[PDB]
C-alpha cells in the first residue's frame, strides 16, 4: 500500500556505516545509537513540476520581468527552450508510474 | 487643443507548447529470443547388432 511501481519490485538499497551521527554543540537534536538517511524517487514530486507549469504560464503570458533576463544576455527563445524541455520532464512523470500491461479491450468479461 | 496621449496596449503573448514528444520508456523495447529449442536427452540408442 506504500505503493511501488509494478515494474520495480527490487527498488531498494542499503548502506550501514559503523560511525554514529553527531550534533554540533548547542544544537537541536538527541543523541542516538543509530540513525538513517533515505533518498527515494517517487512520482509524487510531479505536483511541483505542475506548479512550475502554472507559475510560468501565468506570469510569462504577461511577459513580466522577461526583459531583466534578456537584458543580461538571454533571449525569449531560450526561456521557451527551457519551458518546453521541462514539459518533457513533466509529461514523463505523467506516464512513468503506469503498470507494464499491454493489450486492448478490458481485462475480463463474458461469452456464450 | 487636443490634450495629450491616454492610450497604451498590453504586453502579451499567449503561452502554448509545440513539438513536446511523449518519449517515455513505457513501451521502450519489443525484441525477444526463445529460451532454447525442444530436444530429447532421456533415451538410449540400444544399438546391439
Amino acid at each position: 500500500s506504500i505503493q511501488f511501481v509494478d515494474w520495480c519490485p527490487t527498488g531498494f538499497k542499503v548502506g550501514i556505516n559503523y560511525q554514529p551521527p553527531t550534533v554540533v554543540p548547542g544544537g537541536d537534536l538527541a543523541k542516538v545509537q543509530r540513525a538513517v538517511c533515505m533518498l527515494s524517487n517517487t512520482t509524487a514530486i510531479a505536483e511541483a513540476w505542475a506548479r512550475l507549469d502554472h507559475k510560468f504560464d501565468l506570469m510569462y503570458a504577461k511577459r513580466a520581468f522577461v526583459h531583466w533576463y534578456v537584458g543580461e544576455g538571454m533571449e525569449e527563445g531560450e526561456f521557451s527552450e527551457a519551458r518546453e524541455d521541462m514539459a518533457a520532464l513533466e509529461k514523463d512523470y505523467e506516464e512513468v508510474g503506469v503498470d507494464s500491461v499491454e493489450g486492448e479491450g478490458e481485462e475480463e468479461g463474458e461469452e456464450y | 487643443h487636443v490634450p495629450g496621449g491616454g492610450s497604451v496596449q498590453i504586453v502579451y503573448k499567449p503561452v502554448d507548447l509545440s513539438k513536446v514528444t511523449s518519449k517515455c520508456g513505457s513501451l521502450g523495447n519489443i525484441h525477444h529470443k526463445p529460451g532454447g529449442g525442444q530436444v530429447e536427452v532421456k533415451s538410449e540408442k540400444l544399438d546391439f547388432k
